[PDB]
């Protein structure tokens, strides 16, 4: 079976292990420490095919990691998550879009844009500025809740079907 | 009155004095947040020796595990925190500890990279050979890694 190799990345605090565990545990998590960064394995049901999803969840990008700097070599997707309600989050997926793009030495490489915590009343990140941002990198933009699990399975096959791409 | 936040962030952040204080007021060393962290878990993770020892002096459970199965001793590997990881098996960690995915700290240790740490855990009685949930083994790692020094301490 096929081993897909995710990445996933973001400022802090945006939802990326909520997102990690609630696709894995079926799970939201509240209080998840900022710093951890494990590599969760999940086997699922794309499309017919059974596949292995191997998926790192960045943390503490302030610190230098061996294991991290080795997943964005060799990593095959990556899922750019920013929060609807942290407009500094937003402004980072360029950094992040950008980082990527020379470390994998690439202007093509698999990439979803993720808006996460729509499940939140206010919203300081407009859905047409993140749609625009996406259509001008040219892929997927998707609105995910880890709390309500709104759009995080459809995120994390997106992203595959876009490797099999 | 919640001592065990007050604990907690006090042995995240290294304040050994606030530890201190906080247990002599009966703060539970085995507290822990919605996802199964204990003080010690914390402590470990981000590199806080004098802390991890004045728990486990103060009988805090040493292979307690979070909500994904991982110990303290797990935390301590992923990190590279060497001394952190001798007092913990010095103290009863189990080396072959396995969570939720079946990966014990040998498994994270060699993942990272942290080659000190594989040969001390070695040296404590991990088993080389344990296959995590899905085939793995210490020596896929390192193969599936391209890391020569690793698998080179896997034989000779
Ligand atoms: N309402 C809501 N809260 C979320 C969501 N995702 C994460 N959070 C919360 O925001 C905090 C940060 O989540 P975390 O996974 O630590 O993000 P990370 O720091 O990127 O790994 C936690 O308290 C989560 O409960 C979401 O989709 N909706
Ligand atoms: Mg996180």
């Amino acid at each position: 079976m096929t081993e897909y190799k995710l990445v996933v990345v973001g400022a802090v605090g945006v939802g990326k292990s909520a997102l990690t565990i609630q696709l894995i545990q079926n799970h939201f998590v509240d209080e998840y420490d900022p710093t951890i960064e494990d590599s969760y394995r999940k086997q699922v049901v794309i499309d017919g095919e059974t596949c292995l999803l191997d998926i790192l969840d960045t943390a503490g990008q302030e610190e230098y990691s061996a294991m991290r700097d080795q997943y964005m070599r060799t990593g095959e997707g990556f899922l750019c998550v920013f929060a609807i309600n942290n407009t500094k989050s937003f402004e980072d997926i360029h950094h992040y879009r950008e980082q990527i793009k020379r470390v994998k030495d690439s202007e093509d490489v698999p990439m979803v844009l993720v808006g996460n915590k729509c499940d939140l009343p206010s919203r300081t990140v407009d859905t047409k500025q993140a749609q625009d941002l996406a259509r001008s990198y040219g892929i997927p933009f998707i609105e995910t809740s880890a709390k309500t699990r709104q759009g995080v399975d459809d995120a994390f096959y997106t992203l595959v079907r876009e490797i099999r791409k | 009155m919640d001592l065990g936040k007050k604990l907690l962030e006090a042995a995240r952040a290294g304040q050994d004095d606030e530890v201190r204080i906080l247990m002599a007021n009966g703060a539970d060393v085995n507290a822990h947040d919605t996802f199964g962290f204990t003080p010690l878990h914390l402590a470990a993770l981000y590199g806080h020796l004098e802390i991890v020892e004045v728990l486990l002096k103060n009988g805090a459970d040493v292979n307690a595990d979070d909500s994904y199965g991982r110990t303290p001793l797990h935390l301590a590997a992923m990190r590279g925190h060497l001394e952190i990881v001798e007092v913990l098996l010095k103290y009863g960690a189990d080396v072959n500890a396995a969570d939720e995915e079946g990966r014990t700290p040998l498994h994270l240790a060699a993942k990272r990279g942290h080659l000190e740490i594989v040969e001390v855990l070695l040296k404590n009685g991990a088993d080389v050979n344990a296959q995590d949930k899905f085939g793995k083994t210490a020596f896929d790692i390192s193969i599936d890694n391209g890391n020569e020094d690793l698998a080179e301490i896997l034989q000779k």
